[PDB]
């Protein structure tokens, strides 16, 4: 087979990062260590942190539309009774 | 896949004994002229297929100068059955040039192939 | 009794031919009431299916 | 380098019909690929546009095909061609497995190459005998029976997978609905273990008519091959209209034109011509269970022929015998064709046994033994000693 | 088409048949209604058409 | 002149292949009228035409 | 199995549809349908055609309104929903003499007269079959024969024993165009034109296969030039060898 | 991506055959040529050469199992005559 | 539509369709996966991935 | 009918239910329309044809 074009990436031995000097790393084996560690501690105040950074970004563009969805929604409601039968003329022809 | 050591062993037998060579030869040799492939300017050698691992050392080990005639003996043949063709009689193999110049270097080569295998599966008399 | 012929698959024509038997016109054989084949190659006697009484009644299934 | 190089999806056409190396020695014979390429698409295209009007119920099965000939526009030559086409599928078939075994083909470096291809071929076959029982005429009403009915000889097991098999009692409606769901799935399948098929050719690259290596003399694919399998590809369309508007019923049996009846035998029951070798195979062992295994030996056997060549040359091109031995297999096929479709008389009976031996001892007697002599023939013939 | 004859209807019903996958009526008309039609609004409420070319049969509107 | 007429038709692949479309448009109405008359022809007396103006004298 | 069982070989006639440039003959197929209705319609069913189909073919299109209108069929149930008939269109399809099986095996001594819409196609030999089958009946079965009573012979019947008896007489039908009327010529005719039942497609195949032809054959003479031309330096390709000197 | 295993083919400059040296190869231009040289020479002449090397290891074994095939079918037709009605009991049965 | 409405043409039709198209899509999904075997997946944190993998 | 038993009905219940009611059988020999009473096979039937 014929070469390909140039990638950003590579495969193991020659990934194409830049070059590595002065990290050392280290780990322990899982047979030797505890799974499920720290789970009750992180269950509440890591989720809490989590969600004190965020929710706002998420509520705020919630909330302006679902009171758009609530306002429409009464208004509909007003134009097809016995009260709102006059503005129900005007405002469709 | 039967090898060429158990080929010679067997036809070598026949060649010595005087009635056996009396009758097998010359069946043998209207056999090779009825084959054919000395009219495409081919030796028997140059058909034994080559994608073997004993084959592939064998032609490693062939001298230069021998190597560089089987390329182009190889390349006319291509070029002639492209053609659907013959070569003229004048360039046709002669039986004297039909000779096994690649026999040596398989013989030895399977040889030394036989010998690890005996000696991978050695068990000392203990 | 299943009526087919017992070699290779036939139809009886009704009452026709033998010890007032069937009829298998595939090759020219004949039936019994017993069901037993007279003459033919058939290799063995005609089948019978599984059934059950209504006391007196007959049924196939 | 060239955006036909570089691009993630070009390179791959490129590296299989534009760059690829070929060698210059190959003949004609090495044109059935490509013809078994065309082949496929034309049996899905017609099969998809002839699938909007047909109906799969045991009750307007054989009315929807006369639905497709009469009423639908050009729906006959819709018709005619997917029938025809697929007796031609297994001509093109039958010769490109021929050619790989006279030229050795099947041989060590490409054996996973040869492996594939016989999934393919039993593949193809149900795909066949599936499409022919959707038409529900009388021929395929009955000769249904006789294939399903043969899976009852297995031990213990044997009459549950057949009342699985028919959704019922005996071949009905939920064994009609049931096959041409299949029909649409299997050549699916079979498109994509052709892939597979490219994919182990890619490895070593194609053989030669000479046997020897091709890597000294090579020529691409484009504008040398491509042009050279147009030539076929022409031909090939000739002879099948010929077929299609001028003898369209010359390859069919005249029984299934009429409707499936369970209840009327239809005298002798055959399956279409590219089956009948197999049949009289079935039918040489008067044993139901026995019978049944060898029907499926005579396309298992094909595997054990790179183990059964004892030659150091590849090929029949420089080989007396093998070349005479090749066509008394051929023409043994053919006959035993013949058998499939005669009756069960005196000497057809015998002929079919015979027959059928030889189709098996090809391959473990005549095949080694041969390949055994010749080569010392090759040695005795030129050695001085 | 269809090919329906129009002498098995009486006079003063609505028959609704259909064609080409949708539903049409017929019936037998009137003296005056459709002399009344003739006298309808002619542009004033809604549609500015005329009645020469609803009605080419004035004894069957469709 | 040889040099014109590659200079026209064979030099540009657009007027080229213009040129292979233009002369199938023509084909393909002259190819099929040309078909109909001469089977027409050939099977004269035998056509609902020929037979329904015979039995209309 | 022995000739008796297996039935006469049908000869070869001469048909005008014969051959790769010949169509139907449209006389033979109007004639046809004539001895159909008044002979043939009395026990057998043609239900595969509709009444559209033999306009331009052979009837013009008013007569063919006249055809069908003498039949009634099944309409929609009337306001109170009881049921109701009308006279035939030209989308119907041809109707049958018997209401179902029961009845027609009842009216035939037990045997089932088939349905003969596909019978060309459906036989051995197509139309020389059902002519040869039509004129083929003896006045004497072969001594030593011995027929079952209420079936004839016919030679040309696998098994020799055929439930239909002969029906095609001289001067049995009165052709509207003149032609006389044997037994010949009416078995002629109707083949022709149960052909045309089985084949409606016949004319207008074989002139789409002269053009496919044609086309193709064209382009299979041009596709070997344009591979001999691509082709011509690799074919004209010289080697020459002059061995090096050992280094 | 992965490396791959070893092959018995390459691509273009690295195909894999023996060094090549001494012979030299010469063409011409397709469009400088006759395509249709010698067609009918060969038609003829090249066909009976080909033809007269390959009739034999065809037409033996076609006429073997032609021979065994009309000999089968003669047997058959009389053993169901009026003839052959002695032996089709004594075989047969 | 086949004719003149929604009718007996449009449903027979619509299922051979809706047998088709999956097979369709299982091919374009090879596709998919071909172009992100060249780069590879990103990350959350939007930066270069290559100097810390996991088979 | 089938339906019924096991669920609100016995076997020997549904059978009852299901002979009060009429279904076009099979013609008889000479072809004409009979009827017959129902079996558990059948589906319940309808007020209005
Ligand atoms: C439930 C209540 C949880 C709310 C608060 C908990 C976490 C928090 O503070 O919110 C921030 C947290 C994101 O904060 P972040 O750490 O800045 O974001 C990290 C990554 O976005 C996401 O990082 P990640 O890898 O951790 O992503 C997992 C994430 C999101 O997981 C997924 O997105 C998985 C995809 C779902 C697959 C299954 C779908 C099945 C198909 C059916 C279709 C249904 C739709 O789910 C979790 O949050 C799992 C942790 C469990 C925390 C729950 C604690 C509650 C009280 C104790 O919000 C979420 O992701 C929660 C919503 C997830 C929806 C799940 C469905
Ligand atoms: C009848 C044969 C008479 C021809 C003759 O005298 O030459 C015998 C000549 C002697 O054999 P050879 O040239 O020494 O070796 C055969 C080469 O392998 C074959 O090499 P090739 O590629 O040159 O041969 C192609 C061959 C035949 O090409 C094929 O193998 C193609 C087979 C037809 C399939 C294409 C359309 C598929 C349609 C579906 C059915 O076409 C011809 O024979 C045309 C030249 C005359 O045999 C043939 O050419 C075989 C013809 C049999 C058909
Ligand atoms: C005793 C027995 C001894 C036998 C003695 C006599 C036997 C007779 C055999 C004769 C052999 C023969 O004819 O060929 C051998 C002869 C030379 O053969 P070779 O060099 O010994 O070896 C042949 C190679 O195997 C392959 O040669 P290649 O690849 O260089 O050429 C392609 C090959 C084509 O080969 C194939 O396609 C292989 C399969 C062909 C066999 C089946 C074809 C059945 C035909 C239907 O050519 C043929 O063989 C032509 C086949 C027949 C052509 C007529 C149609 O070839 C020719 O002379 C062929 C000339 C064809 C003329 C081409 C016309 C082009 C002009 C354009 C006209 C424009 C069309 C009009 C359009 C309208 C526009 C307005
Ligand atoms: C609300 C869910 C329970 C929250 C209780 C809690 O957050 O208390 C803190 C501890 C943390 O315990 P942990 O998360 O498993 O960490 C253990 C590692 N140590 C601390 C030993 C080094 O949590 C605990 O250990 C007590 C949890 C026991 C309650 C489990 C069911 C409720
Ligand atoms: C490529 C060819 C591959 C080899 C085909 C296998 C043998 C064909 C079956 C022959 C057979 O079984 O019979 C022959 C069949 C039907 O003829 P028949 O059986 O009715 O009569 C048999 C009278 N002896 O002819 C065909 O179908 C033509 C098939 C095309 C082959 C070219
Ligand atoms: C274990 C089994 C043992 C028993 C084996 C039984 C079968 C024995 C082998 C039979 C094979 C056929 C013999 C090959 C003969 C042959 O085909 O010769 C092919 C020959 C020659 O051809 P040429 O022109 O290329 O050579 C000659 C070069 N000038 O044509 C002809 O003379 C044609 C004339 C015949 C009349
Ligand atoms: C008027 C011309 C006419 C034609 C043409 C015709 N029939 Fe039949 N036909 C039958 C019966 C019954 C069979 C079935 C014969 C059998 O199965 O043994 C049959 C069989 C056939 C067959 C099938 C032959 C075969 O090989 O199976 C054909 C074809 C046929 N008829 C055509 C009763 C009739 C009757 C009622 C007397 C008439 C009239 C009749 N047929 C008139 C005609
Ligand atoms: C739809 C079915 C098939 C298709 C599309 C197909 C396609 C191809 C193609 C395109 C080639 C290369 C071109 C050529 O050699 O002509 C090839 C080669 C090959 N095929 Fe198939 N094939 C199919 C079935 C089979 C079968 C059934 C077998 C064997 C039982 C098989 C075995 C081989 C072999 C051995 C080769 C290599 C031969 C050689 O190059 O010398 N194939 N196939
Ligand atoms: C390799 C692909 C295929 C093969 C070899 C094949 C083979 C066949 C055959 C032999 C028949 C019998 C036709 C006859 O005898 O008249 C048939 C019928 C049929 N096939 Fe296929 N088929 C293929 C693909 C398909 C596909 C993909 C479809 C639908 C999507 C399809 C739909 C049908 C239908 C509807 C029939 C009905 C009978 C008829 O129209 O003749 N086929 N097929
Ligand atoms: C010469 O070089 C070649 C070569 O070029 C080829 C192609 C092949 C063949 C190789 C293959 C792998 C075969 C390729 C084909 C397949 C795997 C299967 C083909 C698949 C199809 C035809 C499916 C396509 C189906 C459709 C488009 C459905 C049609 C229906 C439509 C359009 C419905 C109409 C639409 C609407 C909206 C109503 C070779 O073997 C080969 O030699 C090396
Ligand atoms: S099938 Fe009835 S006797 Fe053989």
């Amino acid at each position: 087979g014929p070469p390909s074009g140039k990638t950003y990436m590579g495969w193991w031995g020659h990934m194409g990062g830049p070059k590595q000097k002065g990290i050392t790393s280290y780990a322990v084996s899982p047979y030797a260590q505890k799974p499920l560690q720290g789970i009750f501690h992180n269950a509440v105040f890591n989720s809490f942190r989590r969600f004190k950074s965020q929710f706002l970004y998420v509520l705020i563009p919630a909330g302006i539309y679902w009171y758009w969805w609530k306002n429409g929604n009464e208004y509909n409601e007003f134009l097809y009774s016995k009260a709102g039968r006059e503005e129900l003329e005007r405002v469709n022809v | 896949p039967q090898s060429f050591t158990s080929i010679a062993r067997i036809g070598d037998y026949i060649l010595k004994s005087p009635v056996l060579s009396k009758l097998c030869v010359p069946v043998a040799n209207q056999f090779i002229n009825l084959a054919g492939y000395k009219k495409l300017g081919l030796k028997f050698d140059d058909l034994i297929a080559e994608e073997n691992p004993i084959m592939q050392t064998a032609l490693r080990r062939l001298p230069e100068d021998e190597s560089y005639a089987r390329a182009y003996r190889i390349i006319r043949a291509h070029q002639t059955e492209l053609t659907h063709h013959l070569l003229p009689r004048n360039e046709w193999i002669k039986a004297q040039e039909d000779v096994p110049y690649l026999l040596p270097y398989i013989l030895e080569a399977e040889a030394a192939a036989k010998e690890k295998d005996e000696l991978d599966n050695i068990e000392v008399s203990k | 009794m299943l009526g087919i012929c017992t070699h290779l698959g036939c139809v009886p024509i009704g009452e026709a031919g033998d010890f007032g038997g069937w009829f298998c016109p595939c090759h020219g054989s004949h039936y019994d009431i017993s069901g037993r084949i007279r003459k033919g190659p058939a290799p063995l006697n005609l089948e019978i299916p599984a059934y059950e009484f209504d006391g007196d009644k007959v049924i196939v299934g | 380098m060239a955006f036909r190089k570089s691009n993630v999806y070009l390179s791959l056409v490129n590296s299989y019909i534009i760059d690829s190396p070929q060698p210059s020695s190959i003949n004609y014979w090495w044109n059935m690929g490509s013809l078994l390429g065309l082949c496929l698409v034309i049996q899905i295209v017609t099969g998809i546009f002839m699938a909007m009007h047909y109906s799969s119920n045991i009750e307007l099965a054989f009315s929807s095909v006369e639905h497709i000939m009469r009423d639908v526009h050009n729906g006959y030559i819709l018709r005619y061609l997917h029938a025809n086409g697929a007796s031609f599928f297994f001509m093109v078939m039958f010769m490109h497995m021929a050619k790989g075994l006279y030229y050795g083909s099947y041989r060590s470096p490409r054996v996973t190459l040869w492996n594939v291809g016989v999934i393919i071929f039993i593949l193809t076959i149900a795909t066949a005998f599936l499409g022919y029982c959707c038409v529900y005429g009388q021929m395929s009403h009955w000769g249904a029976t006789v294939i399903t009915n043969l899976f009852s000889a297995i031990p213990f097991v044997g009459n549950d997978i057949v009342s699985w098999l028919w959704g019922g009692f005996s071949v009905s409606n939920p064994t009609i609905q049931r096959f041409f769901a299949l029909h649409y799935l299997v050549p699916f399948i079979i498109a994509a273990m052709v892939i597979m098929h490219l994919m182990a050719l890619h490895i070593h690259g194609s053989s030669n008519p000479l046997g020897i290596t091709g890597n000294l003399d090579r020529i691409p694919m484009h504008s040398y091959f491509i042009f050279k399998d147009l030539v076929t590809v022409f031909l090939f369309m000739l002879i099948l209209a010929l077929f299609v508007f001028y003898s369209p019923n010359t390859l069919g049996h005249p029984d299934n034109y009429i409707p499936g009846n369970p209840l009327v035998t239809p005298a002798s029951i055959v399956p279409e011509w590219y089956l009948l070798p197999f049949y009289a195979i079935l039918r040489s062992i008067p044993d139901k269970l026995l019978g049944v295994i060898t029907m499926f030996a005579a396309i298992l056997v094909l595997l054990v022929l790179p183990f059964t060549d004892r030659s150091v040359v590849r090929g029949n091109t420089f080989k007396v015998l093998s070349k005479f031995f090749f066509f008394i297999f051929v023409f043994n096929f053919v006959l035993l064709g013949q058998i499939g479709a005669c009756h069960v008389e005196v000497p057809y009976v015998l002929m079919g046994q015979i027959a059928t031996f030889i189709y098996f001892a090809y391959f473990l007697i005549i095949v080694p033994v041969i390949s055994t002599i010749e080569n010392v023939l090759f040695y005795i013939g030129r050695v001085n000693k | 088409k269809v090919e329906v004859n129009l002498a098995a209807i009486p006079l003063g019903k609505n028959v609704v048949v259909k064609w080409q996958g949708k539903p049409v009526f017929i019936r037998h008309r009137t003296p005056h209604e459709i002399q009344e039609a003739n006298s309808v609004d002619m542009s004033a409420l809604k549609d500015p058409q005329t009645d020469a070319d609803r009605v080419k049969d004035p004894q069957w509107l469709i | 002149s040889f040099s014109s007429l590659y200079k026209t038709f064979f030099k540009r692949n657009a007027v080229f292949v213009g040129t292979i479309f233009a002369g199938a448009f023509v084909f393909q109405t002259v190819f099929d009228t040309a078909i109909t008359s001469w089977y027409e022809n050939h099977n004269k007396g035998k056509l609902w035409k020929d037979v329904k103006a015979r039995i209309a004298a | 199995m022995t000739a008796a069982e297996h039935g006469l070989h049908a000869p070869a006639y001469a048909w005008s549809h014969n051959g790769p440039f010949e169509t139907f003959d449209h006389a033979s197929i109007r004639r046809g349908y004539q001895v159909y209705r008044e002979v043939c319609a009395a026990c057998h069913s043609l239900d595969r055609v509709a009444w559209r189909t033999l306009v331009g073919v052979s009837h013009t299109n008013e007569e063919v309104r006249n055809m069908a209108e003498e039949f009634e069929y099944d309409d929609e149930p009337d306001e109170q929903g009881n049921p109701k008939k009308r006279p035939g269109k030209l989308s119907d399809y041809i109707p049958g003499p018997y209401p179902n099986e029961q009845a027609a095996r009842a009216a035939n001594q037990g045997a089932l007269p088939p349905d003969l819409s596909l019978i060309v196609k459906a036989r051995h030999g197509g139309c020389d079959y059902i002519f040869s089958l039509l004129t083929g009946y003896p006045d004497e079965p072969p001594a030593g024969v011995a027929l079952p009573p209420g079936s004839n012979y016919n030679p040309y019947f696998p098994g020799g024993s055929i439930a239909m008896a002969r029906v095609l007489f001289d001067d049995m039908v009165e052709y509207e165009d003149g032609t006389p009327a044997t037994t010949s010529q009416m078995a002629k005719d109707v083949t022709t034109f149960l052909n045309w039942c089985a084949e409606p497609e016949h004319d207008e195949r074989k002139r789409l296969g002269l053009k496919t032809v044609i086309i193709l054959s064209s382009l299979y003479l041009l596709s070997i030039w344009v591979k001999k031309f691509k082709w011509a330096g690799i074919k004209t390709r010289k080697f020459v060898f002059n061995p090096p000197k050992p280094r």
